[PDB]
């Protein structure tokens, strides 16, 4: 499956980073979502064509080994939610989710 | 930058117009025109 | 038939007046070369063959 | 009908024309895109 | 693009499940993927299955023995058939569009998933008596 930190604490204004780890992340592509409590998930990082870094706007992500770092630039107090990395298997048969990671804002 | 998966980005040395000066460039090739001996 | 790759070709000189070309880079939509064949046209062909065999 | 099967086609650059081993001709890659149209006239089958 | 779910609200245990998700304002409804994903309270997400308009479906293999997803395309509304409802499956369920863009021959696999852009209403799936 996937591997995440359970919760990440940071003050506003700094740069919070979340490391989604897991065995399928050797090869496959990683999603990202945002879900407010009591409401729907929101796709936050999608992708373009393959050699195009997906998309770089307000967030970014790098890759090193089986780890994928979720860079959050410019933390404020309004983005408080729970976050999720998503991928599939290298065999391309089924789709799994991350464990879930709470944003803790000071 | 990351994805899954016929091209090879190749480190490559070569001569120049002058006899001694070398040339470190890069190019692309396919699968079936290159062999493992990386 | 097609090779749908927008591709950049660069040129170098390897020695005393000997040019050389190489695939520099592609602009970015990695595809695979392929050929289309009209399906119903092709089945109409093979019925003629077994008619003689 | 209104259908089109599609074949996977590969690209090589180092050829050996008519199996004459020793001669190796290089393919210069060309710019733009590739389109060529051809009829089908002849077939080879082997019992 | 609009979407809306459809649910009964209260379901008894050991019975079945009939859900659907109606889609409108979609200029190309025919070339996306359509999927159900559920969520338990205070838990992670939980993928269920997916359907494409060719008719090819995949499923979560652990849940595969009790589920089925089917489809109407005239009304852009795809269904959901879960059987044998248990109280552990009480949660918040979602329909979603998983987009795919195309860089060439579909039959040769020259496509990629864009990502799941549009998410459903959510439904308080209550398995109780
Ligand atoms: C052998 O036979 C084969 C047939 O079996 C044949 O295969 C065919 O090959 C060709 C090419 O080889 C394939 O053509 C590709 O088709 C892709 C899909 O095109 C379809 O879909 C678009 C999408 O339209 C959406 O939006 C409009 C509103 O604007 C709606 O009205 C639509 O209904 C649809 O809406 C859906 O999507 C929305 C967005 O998610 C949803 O919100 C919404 O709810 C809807 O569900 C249609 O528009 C197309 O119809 C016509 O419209 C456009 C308008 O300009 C015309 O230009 C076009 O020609 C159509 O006539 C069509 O129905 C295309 O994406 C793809 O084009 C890309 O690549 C080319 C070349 O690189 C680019 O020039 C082009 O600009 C596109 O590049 C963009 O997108 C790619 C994404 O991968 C990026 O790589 C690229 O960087 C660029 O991205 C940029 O723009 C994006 C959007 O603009 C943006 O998101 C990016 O972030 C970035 O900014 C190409 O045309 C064809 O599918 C094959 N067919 C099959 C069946 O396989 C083969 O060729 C034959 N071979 C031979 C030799 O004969
Ligand atoms: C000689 O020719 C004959 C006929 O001309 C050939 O027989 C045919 O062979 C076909 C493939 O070998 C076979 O098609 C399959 O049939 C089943 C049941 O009908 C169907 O489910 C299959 O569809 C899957 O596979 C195709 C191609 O792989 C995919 O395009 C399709 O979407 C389905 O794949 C999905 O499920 C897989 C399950 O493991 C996933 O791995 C895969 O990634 C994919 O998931 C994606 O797509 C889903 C749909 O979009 C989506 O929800 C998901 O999220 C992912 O995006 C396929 O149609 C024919 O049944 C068979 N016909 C007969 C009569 O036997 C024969 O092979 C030829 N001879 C030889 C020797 O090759
Ligand atoms: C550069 O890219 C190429 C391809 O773009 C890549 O070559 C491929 O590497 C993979 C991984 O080493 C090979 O994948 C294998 O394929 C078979 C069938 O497809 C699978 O069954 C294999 O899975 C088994 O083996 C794994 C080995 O650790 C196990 O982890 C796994 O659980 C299974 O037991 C495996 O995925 C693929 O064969 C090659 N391709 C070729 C043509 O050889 C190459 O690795 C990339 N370069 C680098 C430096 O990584
Ligand atoms: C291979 O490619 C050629 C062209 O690259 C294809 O020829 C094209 O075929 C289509 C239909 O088969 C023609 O469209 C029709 O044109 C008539 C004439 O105006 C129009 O009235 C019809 O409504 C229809 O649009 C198209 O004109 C024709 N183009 C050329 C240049 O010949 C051919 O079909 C392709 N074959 C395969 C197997 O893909
Ligand atoms: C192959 O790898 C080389 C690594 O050096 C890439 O070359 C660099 O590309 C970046 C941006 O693409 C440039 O800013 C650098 O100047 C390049 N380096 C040199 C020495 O020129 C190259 O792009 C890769 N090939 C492909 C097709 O991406
Ligand atoms: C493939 O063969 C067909 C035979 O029907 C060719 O079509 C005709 O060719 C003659 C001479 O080449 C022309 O005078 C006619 O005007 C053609 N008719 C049509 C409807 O095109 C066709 O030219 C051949 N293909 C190629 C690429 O030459
Ligand atoms: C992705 O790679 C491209 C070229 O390979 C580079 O220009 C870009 O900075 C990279 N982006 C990230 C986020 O690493
Ligand atoms: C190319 O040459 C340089 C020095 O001339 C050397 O350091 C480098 O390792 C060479 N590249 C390869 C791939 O051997
Ligand atoms: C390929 O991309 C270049 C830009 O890098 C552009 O000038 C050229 O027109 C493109 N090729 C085609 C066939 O459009
Ligand atoms: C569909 O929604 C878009 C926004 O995504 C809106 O601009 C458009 O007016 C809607 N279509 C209709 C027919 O109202």
């Amino acid at each position: 499956e996937l591997t995440q930190p359970p919760s990440v604490s940071v003050s506003p204004g700094q740069t919070a980073r979340i490391t989604c780890s897991g065995a399928p992340l050797t090869s496959r592509f990683t999603y990202w979502y945002r879900q407010k409590p009591g409401q729907a998930p929101v796709l936050i990082i999608s992708r373009s064509s393959q050699r195009s870094s997906g998309w770089s706007g307000r967030f970014s992500a790098s890759w090193s080994g089986t780890t994928v770092t979720l860079t959050i630039r410019g933390v404020q107090a309004d983005d408080e939610a729970d976050y999720y990395c998503q991928s599939s298997d290298t065999s391309d048969s089924y789709k799994m989710f991350g464990g879930g990671t709470k944003l803790t804002v000071l | 930058n990351i994805t899954d998966d016929e091209l090879k980005n190749c480190s490559f040395n070569m001569t120049t117009e002058l006899r001694d000066k070398k040339q470190k460039v890069y190019s692309l090739f396919y699968r079936l025109d290159v062999v493992q001996i990386k | 038939c097609t090779r749908p790759n927008n591709n950049t070709v660069k040129s170098i000189r390897i020695g005393p007046g000997q040019a050389f070309y190489y695939t520099g880079d592609i602009i970015g939509d990695i595809r695979q070369a392929h050929c289309n064949v009209s399906k119903a046209t092709w089945n109409e062909t093979l019925g003629k063959v077994v008619k003689q065999l | 009908s209104n259908d089109s099967i599609t074949l996977p086609c590969r690209i090589k650059q180092i050829i050996n024309m008519w199996q004459r081993i020793g001669q190796a001709m290089y393919a210069p890659p060309i710019q733009g895109v590739i389109r060529c149209v051809s009829n089908i006239t002849g077939l080879i089958l082997t019992r | 693009v609009q979407l809306r779910e459809s649910g009964p609200g209260l379901v008894k245990p050991s019975e079945t499940l009939s859900l659907s998700c109606t889609v409108s304002n979609d200029s190309r409804p025919s070339d996306h993927s359509w999927t159900w994903v559920r969520q338990s309270p205070g838990k992670a997400l939980e993928w269920i299955g997916d359907i494409h308009y060719n008719g090819a479906t995949t499923y979560n293999p652990s849940l595969r023995s009790r589920v089925r997803i089917e489809l109407d395309q005239s009304i852009p509304r795809f269904s959901l058939k879960m059987t044998s409802m248990t109280a552990a499956d009480t949660g918040m369920y979602y329909c979603a569009r998983n987009a795919i863009r195309i860089y060439g021959v579909v039959a040769l696999g020259e496509w990629f998933h864009y990502g799941m852009d549009v998410w459903g209403q959510g439904t308080a799936v209550t398995v109780s008596s």
